[PDB]
């Protein structure tokens, strides 16, 4: 997996 | 000088695969992040050598439970239902350089919660402690802190506030 | 406000409801009929408790003077205080939880009269 | 603020399958509830991965024995006779929202008692401690507290009362 | 009533039965023959003990004054007090159990007479 | 109120099969009775389940040795000679209801002594401690206390007496 | 400078901004209106802590005098001081981190006037 | 009798056999030659020790006054007392066993004469 | 009353098979004698039962070394050379009844020394500790104390004497 | 006299195979180096003998994390990525004799980092601890200390300086 | 003899050999040239230590007075004593092993003269 | 020499180099300008440490008196002393290593003048 | 009386097979020598018996490192290179009787060093500790102390001297 | 198993 | 086994 | 083995 | 492996 | 092995 930001705009 | 206080680490979680903002782990008492390589060594009469086994990685912690909360209830659901959880460890005082100017240095993990214990004792606020098992390589990056939680909803008294 | 003052005010709001006089310290021109309550400003320790809050220890002293003619009534005041101020006090900014309460009584002859002097100490953990 | 005291948890038991009101576990000294997943990790030269083993769940506690009682005698019967027991953990200060207005938030378990030790020492009230092994997934819900026990039969002195 | 008063009364109901005079403090116009008992209002700590009760430590001091002419009799009073008040006291609201008892004696000449002063301390755990 | 003191338990023994009155275990310092089930869990892809293994039961204690005695010498003979011993645990303050009016509530065990250690230290009265392994289900009942030992032969001083 | 002087200066730079007078000790010819701040030079322990640094403990006392007419105001001063000087103080050479803060408060009659006297103690870990 | 008196008596029954005078306190009209023994009533703690008995700590102090002209003799008295009262004392109701013994000697000039004052403390565990 | 002091036990040894008087173990600091049965239990669906395995028995102790001595040197020889040693534990204050009037109650063992450790530390008198493995059933009896050692060669000072 | 302070040891690291000056491990709290031989022994009725198994060697330590830093982040990268690291232990006060006059006595290791734990606690500077597994024989020598780090960039306050 | 007197005598046999006066306490008609040694009788604890012996802690204090004109000489006396009485002293019945020594010096102006007062305390384990 | 005097001499040979006067105690006819140093003889504990050496705790106190007119200079003297005497002092027979240093300051009005009194304690482990 | 101080033991070493005087182990803090027999026991229905397994023997200790030294560096070389070392334990106050008049009672061992750990802590002199594995039966004798080391090179201060 | 309330009216 | 009372009248 | 007394007169 | 000095001039 | 003295004159 890569990095994803905390916010819902960057949901998995 | 420039010593690093523990309480500047912010720990965040969210259930994997649902499009929602990450929720902060409030009222941590103590915390630790561990990485450990299970190396063996192989002997031979030409000489022994060390062999590069795989690495196990895990995150661990303790918190105080409170009434305005529903998250420990999610941890204890997650350990039993084997739900995959994303988690961040963010350093609240290292900001990103540019473009990431509003973000803070972080590690991103995903994995499963593997332990949850409630501890309750007469004359005491009951604690819970948990363990989280990281899958694979944790990933470095910069993370947006949920500003509405971290700076807008300030509260008076012994709760930390500016 | 500090927790000290918040607690002190909640203690007055309580004890002043019994109608016997409540004072921090008697002044010379002020006449106080027995029994009466003396109430002394709390101490507070504070230290880091979680990544997100302080905790600490707030110690409240209240102090009941009566003539020794009737002990059962004096003890009735002691019990009435303890039952009002424990187990927990809630106020605007702070919560208080009884960790222990200590009751000590002495027979006081300093004033040419046999008085009963009960000191009540309550230690609240606070959050 | 809104910290959660341990003594607001109420622990209830009853023997499984008999139609009687649940009996309260009085004079608990300390308590704990534990969930633990037995994950292994599987190595391959393509990379290691973590496998979702089953979860063990157990409840544990200590109490002071007293003369007006018959329940520790039931615990020690149950551990030997392998009697199935239902148990509730109820949060005496979270009420249900509507319809459940008279009920309090709870976990329901059924399972077996697996340990009972009496501890007696000169100059001391003798304790007993027990362990209970939960079967399966514990179930969330709202539980009716036995009002005659919890609020009607109040007693003076150092016994807690309103 | 507090545990302090309940215990103090059950002590009077005991010691006042030997027939020798029992007092908290002697007043100036009051004539007291020897031997006599002084008895002092207990101290009591309280803390949370189980999810269902407090428990605590209540300290009783009783105190025996005699002329030193006959030590065996004075010791007879000491032993009589201890045997009546231990191992346990029961009263209406509270139970008391001896944690320890401490006996100390002094020879006291403050009064131009050689007196014996025995201080009996009993620590009760209380429930 | 009505808390249960440890020292109100009376522990009695006798060698199995010989017609004699049970002998009291004097000067116990500490005591414990333990029951514990060895239940494992069997996993299956239909779901794991818990299996009801057998129960091990044991009684344990420490006492001070004294010169007017011969019983610790019997314990240390019994552990080596594998002699079967009966034992009672009696609650000196719960009397039987009717017919049993002169008896006190009790547990009856029979089994073997499995451990005996003397502990001696300079500046100290030497202790012995023992462990007793219960056979089968312990049996509930009411037991007659040996009145000549428990109330007739009172002694002055620090020995407990009425 | 020592950490003592560094911290002591930062504490002046703080309290001297409120406008109430700040003193280390009152001299006889010096007229000080109420309320006022007394501030006392810190104690400091030091010891080896890492292979590369000392660390230690610095104890600061500041001490607030008022007439008792208005307690809410006096507590407002105490809160203002604690909020300014905690959790951390930064200076040129040294960092300071609140270990704990202790508030103890008294009614003082030594001056034929009912004064309020609050002592604020702060323990700073220093690096 | 308490353990205190039982021990105090067995101490007199020993010391009074040396022929030198033994006292608990000297009265004004009473002439005492040197050397002499002052013996002070024991303290005794008590607590539960087994399911069948108490046990406790009983503290005996005996105290030897002599003119400093000959220290070897004074030390002979000290050694004689210790040898006669340790390791164990047996009496009717109680047994006593030396836990420790402490010797201290002063030189005392309170009386316009150079005296030697030895205080012998023996702690007995008792059963 | 009549409590039993540790220091009234006398421990004696001699090398097995040589005709010499037993030598006393001086300056014991602490001591213990242990017996323990290696019982298994066998389960069956008719019910579990407990099986009487064999007993292991051992004696253990610590002493202070001193210059007028040669016995610790014998212990450390014995552990390495596997020399068989006889040993007595004697109760210096229980005399024999008649005929045995001059003897004191005792246990007789023979066996091997199995451990010896010297412990030396700056600012301290060096200790040694040992373990002795009993062969078979220890034998009860009455033992003659070596009167020349125990009562004739008295010494002044802090060495115990009448 | 001439006792050896711990803090005179300087610990240096660099990633193996890249041409850069070694970086100093700042703010060590505690340090240690262990070598241990895994010897077996083989018994025979002619007599037992001891066989020379291989030696395992490892270096271990604890440090305080600080904000002007990036090296703990390299340790935690190295443990997961199994990166080979060179390391030196240098004795800051033993200089080399001649030619090596500017160098200080040292051990050179190369090997892998095998452990990294962050420990974070409320009211505290968060520590990290690490273990490093030495490959083969460590090599003796003299090492140049990085003079710009060790003596030029001095800082005021509690940081050690001349 | 007790160990106290044995050690005290062995200490005189040492210090009295230096040719400076050694005294337990100066009497009014007695003229003492500086420097001089005061020596005070040891305290001694005792307790059971093995199944065959006691052991204990014996505390010796010697106390050296000199005019402050020459400090090197006074320190020479201090060093000479400590070197003569450590690490161990043997006597007839007892062995003494040094456990600690504590040296404390004061400058004393009680006597209208600036004197140096060194206290040397030596704790001996004893067997 | 003892370690006490060795350290004390090295302390003089440091502090006396600043040119301000250094004294152990001020005599009445001796005029001392401010600022000045009082320096007080070390205490020393000594005990066995290895099979081959003692080691111990040597406690140095130096004591800096100044008029309060300029605090920055007074603090400069404090810091100068600490930087010269720490981390280690080496002398002929002994080594000294700072275990801790404690700095405490008082405002002293005993002399009808507002003085600053700084006490510097340094606890050296010694080998 | 005549109690035996630890610090009168002198521990000496030399590399096996090279003709040099033994070198003294300076600044020991604590020390110990251990012997332990690996006895089994064999059960039979005729009765159990104890079987005389072989003995393992080892010497252990802790010392303070100092700058005027090269010996701890030899211990850490020896553990890695598996060098055979001779060692003596000598009792500095028991002299030999005649002919051996200048010698002191001793044990002689030869064997291998098997452990070396260097323990360094901020605010402390760094210790090293070691273990040495004895080969075979240690041999009794009398040993000459190296008089130039033990009595000629005396030093002032806290270093012990006459 | 499902949730059952504490009371005898919801016996197992 | 069943319950047996402590006394010799109820010997095993 | 049986019991043997401590003294050389009862040697093994 | 042999000994290598700390500096980049003696890189591995 | 037998006993050998500490000195180089009794080297192994």
């Amino acid at each position: 997996y890569r990095f994803h930001d905390t916010t819902k705009e960057d949901a998995l | 000088a420039n010593m690093k206080n523990s309480n500047d680490r912010i720990i965040l979680f969210r259930k994997a695969g649902e499009k929602v903002d990450a929720t902060k782990m409030l009222f941590l008492t103590e915390y630790g992040l561990s990485h450990e390589a299970d190396t063996d060594t192989e002997d031979t009469m030409d000489g022994s050598y060390n062999t590069g086994g795989s690495v196990e990685s895990t995150m661990s912690g303790t918190a105080k439970m409170f009434y305005g909360d529903d998250f420990a209830d999610e941890i204890e659901d997650a350990v039993v239902d084997r739900v995959l959880y994303e988690a961040w460890e963010v350093e609240s005082r290292i900001p990103g350089k540019n473009g990431d100017s509003a973000k803070f240095k972080a590690k991103y993990f995903q994995g499963f919660h593997n332990k949850f214990e409630l501890k309750a004792e007469a004359n005491g606020i009951d604690e819970y402690e948990y363990e989280y098992g990281v899958n694979g390589r944790f990933q470095r990056g910069f993370a947006t802190l949920p500003e509405a939680v971290t700076k807008k909803l300030k509260a008076t008294g012994y709760r930390f506030h500016d | 406000m500090t927790p000290n003052l918040q607690l002190y005010n909640k203690a007055y709001e309580t004890l002043q409801g019994y109608g016997f006089p409540v004072i921090s310290r008697k002044e010379m021109q002020q006449e106080i009929p027995y029994p009466f309550f003396v109430i002394k400003m709390p101490e507070s320790n504070r230290s880091k408790y979680t990544f997100d809050s302080y905790s600490g220890d707030t110690n409240l002293v209240i102090d009941i003077w009566s003539v020794s003619d009737d002990l059962g009534h004096h003890d009735g005041l002691v019990k009435r205080c303890i039952d009002d101020l424990t187990p927990s006090v809630k106020t605007n900014d702070y919560d208080f939880e009884e960790d222990d309460t200590n009751i000590t009584q002495l027979v006081d002859d300093t004033t040419n009269q046999e008085l009963l002097h009960t000191s009540i100490t309550i230690s609240y953990k606070t959050f």
